[PDB]
C-alpha cells in the first residue's frame, strides 16, 4: 500500500458497527489486505478487504 | 348600526357566520411540538454528503 488517507465520513458510538471509514489508496497491485486495528479503540467488521 | 366586524375587526380578520368565526387573524404565534420516532432518522451515508 502507498498514499492512503483515512476519513471518518460517519461515526456513531453505538453497540453495533456504527462507523464508516473511507481510505484513499494508491496500491502497487490488486490483492487482499488484512485490515486491522492493533489498538482497542475500534473493532472492525471486516478482517480482510 | 356602523360597519360590521368585516370592516372594523383588528388584525384584518375575516368575519364569517354559520358558525360565527374569525379567519386569518394575523396576531400571535402557534407553538408547534413534534414527536418524531427514531425510525425516521436515517443514516448520514444514505443521504448525499
Amino acid at each position: 500500500l502507498s498514499a492512503a488517507e483515512c476519513t471518518l465520513n460517519e461515526c456513531v458510538y453505538s453497540s453495533d458497527f456504527g462507523g464508516i471509514a473511507t481510505v484513499k489508496y494508491s496500491a502497487s497491485k490488486s490483492g487482499k489486505c488484512a485490515v486491522h486495528v492493533p489498538s482497542g479503540t475500534a473493532t472492525l467488521k471486516e478482517a480482510a478487504v | 348600526k356602523a360597519p360590521s366586524l368585516k370592516f372594523t375587526a383588528p388584525f384584518g380578520c375575516e368575519i364569517y357566520t354559520n358558525p360565527i368565526r374569525a379567519e386569518n387573524c394575523a396576531v400571535g404565534s402557534i407553538p408547534l411540538a413534534f414527536d418524531i420516532p427514531d425510525a425516521l432518522f436515517t443514516r448520514v451515508s444514505e443521504t448525499p454528503t
